[PDB]
């Protein structure tokens, strides 16, 4: 796994207050600046051989997320303390369509993913079916909504889990960089709070099976699986000093 | 030491009972805030 | 030779329009009419 | 066995009150709620009200929170609503179900049926 | 106070085919919904008890299924005896509720 | 001191007669022309009953969360009825409540003893509040309980009401687990239901008619409002009246309960944003509701 | 914020664990006056 370094970048909203032309000090769950940031590399194909690497990421604090995916391989996430002995987890799933949060308690198996397939007719890849998990038990939360994962362009997520409620934050900005995050800053804005009251230390991802992939057979042919390139840091207690333009943008910040 | 800074939040959502207790104490700080200000200002007035 | 002549309303600095905090204020004494008379002190002096 | 006895077909002068009779018998009596529903020919079941047995604990449907009166009988298992200014329009079949609480609430056990009629 | 209601005020059927109603509820429950049926001059009798599961001595016929707001019963196949009212009944909290009112015709 | 300002000046100095000066007796202020109150457009009533109507309460290892928004909430109501025991209002005043304007409200029922009542409050020390319910430090909200004996009490005991007695750890505020896995002490040798120094995590209780009045079994409901910082869904029984500027007006946006004079602003708000501060922390600038 | 202004009002009419606050509020209230006044007092000695 690479070893980015995140410069200006993973910096959110503190609050729903507007302020402008105002140098603001917040004390709050922060990405530090110019900090080390694990890059891994979900999926790479060379002869149908691909290699498929998603690992379990521990959720200590918070959890700064990044993606540059052009063809949106990375969708949704998976979150829970252990996934498995009817311990409560969280997972978000992303279709082109709509995002279908589905906030449940679930049993998940150590591949996660998504079916989609390619209809002739309409020219389109519609989504197949949904083979993530193996039934709903339990499920306290869902919420529909349009997708924020779709509309070279990079993604920024920020969870938090403090006092039960569960935070994102999230900001969508086109880059032109290719192996590192880009020199620029950009905030993040409040997206969603979900009230489920869960454990959540570890967390995983999940990524998309197109019909080239859905066969059985290890070998893919149609579909490339190679825009795959997504970025974790983990955020710490931190003050930082936030610069409000008169516009009520963060344009900048320091650690 | 208040419930909250605004004086307005705290007249509202408690009742004057409740509410006079956060008054007293925004009262205080910000009575301490003026006369720290006029004493750095009156020393400030002597240097001038 | 001089610097900004400033004027700070005591009671409108610790409350606002709030009358609650303005008789809270009342029972804590003359300080404001204090600070007052010391700002206009330091105005009269700046002007001299 | 569980069987709910209620007489039925019961003629009453408008504006006077009625007491119903459900005897129950079969289960303890202390165990389950017993309620009531008021069905009007080839019309929907409509609520009427519950009760505690154990400790004498009524709640009342809306339009029938002061109309309709309940008590009930612990001597002989048998509970009961009265007081109540009937109308033309209160024509009805009057059902006595027992109300399976503290478990699946199902209401388990119904009656035959109180067909009361007024005019 | 909740409020149900079914789309399917009234139903025809034919023998030995699968129908499904419908109950939304005004507020979500989680699985509250328990299915009656009252034949022609009869009582009504449980059938389905909290939308999902069934009881003893009711045919495997009748099956359940939905949550939240929106509720269905589904009977497997038809006969003669299938002709009745089918009532939704809402228990989450009180006052206790019935359905409007579903009939079924040959 | 209001007859004329000669004699607001001799208040001022607390004499009869001043001497050839100028005097700054007092402040003028403009006061507001109208009250002026901005509530949002909802109007369908707050779903109060299925929390409080419920036939039966989750029990207290894992409660119901029930999130109330998007609804006009009159508590007028609430704190009225007598049949709530205990009424307790910690970051809020309960007769307040119909003024005020919440983002978001969620209401926590389950059913505890009246030895244990006391233990729903923040900074509370114990079974409960260690163990299956803690709540927040900075808990602003309202405690409602009331006696359900006549409800959940039955001849034999009510076992379908559990609270956990054993947990490795304490739980931080707003904290569930439904896990039910053994609990595991001494020499850690149970791995299965029974064994040595183990036992089952989910201890049972039933609730007697006759029981004592400590043990008997109580309903709570607590509602955990989270104050305004983002735009309001669930909002008092206040009526909205027309927005007036360029007049100094009473303004009640969503319970800001202000006061000064509106103009239109230039400023563009995120979305996510309904109020605008300033350095000395005071409102603004304001979103419209309606 | 005392109930009255006079000490030997409060020590009657009162308990002493309860007399006690209305005590220190009066104290902390005419230590400001002391404080205050010898402030203003060293800044005229200055100029003086
Ligand atoms: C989550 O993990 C375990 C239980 O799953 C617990 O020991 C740990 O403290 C939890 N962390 C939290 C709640 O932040
Ligand atoms: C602020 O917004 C104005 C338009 O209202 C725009 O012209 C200007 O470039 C913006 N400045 C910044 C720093 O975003
Ligand atoms: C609970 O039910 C009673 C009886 O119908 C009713 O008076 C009360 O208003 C209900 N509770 C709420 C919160 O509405
Ligand atoms: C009614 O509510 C809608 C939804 O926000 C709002 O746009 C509209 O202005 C409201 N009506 C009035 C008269 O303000």
């Amino acid at each position: 796994p690479a070893y980015t370094n995140s410069f200006t970048r993973g910096v959110y909203y503190p609050d729903k207050v507007f302020r402008s032309s105002v140098l603001h000090s917040t004390q709050d769950l922060f990405l530090p600046f110019f900090s080390n940031v694990t890059w891994f590399h979900a999926i790479h194909v060379s002869n149908g051989t691909k290699r498929f690497d998603n690992p379990v990421l521990p959720f200590n604090d918070g959890v700064y997320f990044a993606s540059t995916e052009k063809s949106n391989i990375i969708r949704g996430w998976i979150f829970g303390t252990t996934l498995d002995s009817k311990t409560q987890s969280l997972l978000i799933v992303n279709n082109a369509t709509n995002v279908v949060i589905k906030v449940c308690e679930f049993q998940f198996c150590n591949d996660p993913f998504l079916g989609v397939y390619y209809h002739k007719n309409n020219k389109s890849w519609m989504e197949s079916e949904f083979r993530v998990y193996s039934s709903a038990n339990n499920c306290t939360f869902e919420y529909v909504s349009q997708p924020f994962l779709m509309d070279k362009n990079l993604r920024e997520f920020v969870f938090k889990n403090i006092d039960g409620y569960f935070k994102i934050y999230s900001k969508h900005t086109p880059i032109n960089l290719v192996r590192d995050l880009p020199q620029g800053f950009s905030a993040l804005e409040p997206l969603v709070d979900l009230p489920i009251g869960i454990n959540i230390t570890r967390f995983q991802t999940l990524l998309a099976l197109h019909r080239s992939y859905l066969t059985p057979g290890d070998s893919s042919s149609g579909w490339t699986a190679g825009a795959a390139a997504y970025y974790v840091g983990y955020l710490q207690p931190r003050t930082f000093l936030l610069k409000y333009n008169e516009n009520g943008t963060i344009t900048d910040a320091v650690d | 030491g208040a419930i909250s800074s605004v004086l307005n939040d705290i007249l509202s959502r408690l009742d004057p009972p409740e509410a006079e207790v956060q008054i007293d104490r925004l009262i205080t700080g910000r009575l301490q805030s003026l006369q720290t200000y006029v004493t750095q200002q009156l020393i400030r007035a002597a240097e001038i | 030779v001089s610097m900004t002549k400033t004027s700070v309303d005591c009671t409108m600095y610790i409350c606002g329009d709030s009358t609650e905090c303005s008789n809270l204020l009342l029972q804590y004494g003359s300080f404001c009419t204090q600070l007052n008379r010391a700002l206009t002190g330091i105005a009269v002096e700046q002007d001299k | 066995q569980v069987q709910l006895q209620q007489p039925g077909a019961e003629l009453v002068k408008p504006g006077a009150s009625v007491k119903m009779s459900c005897k129950a018998s079969g289960y303890n009596f202390n165990h389950y709620w017993i309620s009531w529903v008021k069905q009007r020919p080839g019309q929907g079941l409509e609520w009427i009200g519950d009760i505690y047995p154990l400790s004498h604990f009524t709640t009342y449907n809306e339009k029938f929170t002061n109309r309709a009166t309940l008590t009930v009988d612990t001597s002989s298992t048998t509970a009961y609503m009265q007081l109540n200014s009937l109308t033309s329009d209160d024509s009805a079949v009057f059902y006595c179900a027992r109300w399976d609480y503290f478990d699946s609430r199902t209401f388990d056990y119904w009656g035959q049926g109180t067909t009361l009629t007024v005019s | 106070d909740i409020l149900l209601t079914q789309f399917p005020a009234i139903l025809s059927v034919s023998p030995g085919e699968r129908v499904s109603f419908s109950c939304r509820a005004s507020q979500t429950i989680g699985t509250n919904i328990h299915w009656y049926q009252q034949r022609i001059n009869g009582s009504p009798r449980l059938l389905i008890k909290y939308a999902s599961e069934s009881i003893s001595g009711i045919p495997s016929r009748f099956s359940g299924s939905g949550s939240g707001t929106d509720f269905s019963l589904s009977i497997n196949n038809v006969e003669s005896e299938d002709i009745a009212d089918y009532y939704c009944q809402q228990i989450n909290s009180w006052p206790l509720t019935f359905g409007a009112g579903t009939k079924l015709d040959l | 001191c209001a007859l004329d300002p000669l004699s607001e000046t001799k208040c001022t100095l607390k004499s009869f007669t001043v001497e050839k000066g100028i005097y700054q007796t007092s402040n003028f202020r403009v006061q507001p022309t109208e009250s002026i109150v901005r509530f949002p457009n909802i109007t369908n009533l707050c779903p109060f009953g299925e929390v409080f109507n419920a036939t039966r309460f989750a029990s207290v290892y894992a409660w119901n969360r029930k999130r109330i928004s998007n609804c006009v909430a009159d508590y007028s109501v609430l704190y009225n009825s007598a049949s709530f025991s205990t009424f307790k209002c910690y970051g809020v005043s309960p007769t307040k409540l119909n003024d005020l304007c919440f983002t978001n409200v969620y209401a926590d029922s389950f059913v505890i003893r009246g030895d244990e009542v006391r233990q729903i409050a923040p900074g509370q020390t114990g079974k409960i509040a260690d163990y299956n319910y803690k709540l927040p430090d900075d808990f602003t909200g309202c405690v409602i309980a009331w006696n359900s004996n006549n409800l959940d009490s039955k001849v034999g005991g009510n076992y379908n009401y559990l609270y956990r007695l054993f947990r490795k750890s304490n739980l931080k505020p707003f904290e569930r687990d439904i896990s039910t896995e053994i609990y595991q002490a001494g020499s850690t040798p149970c791995n299965g239901v029974e064994g040595f120094n183990c036992y089952f995590p989910l201890q049972s209780y039933g609730f007697q008619p006759t029981n004592g009045v400590g043990y008997q079994p109580y309903r709570v409901v607590v509602l955990s409002f989270e104050l305004l910082h983002a735009p309001a869904t669930v909002c008092g029984p206040k009526k909205s009246t027309n927005l007036v500027k360029n007049k100094c007006v009473n303004f009640n946006f969503n319970g800001l309960t202000g006061t000064g004079v509106l103009t239109e602003s230039n400023k563009k708000f995120l979305p996510f944003q309904q109020f605008g501060r300033d350095i000395a922390d005071t409102t603004d600038a304001v979103r419209d509701p309606q």
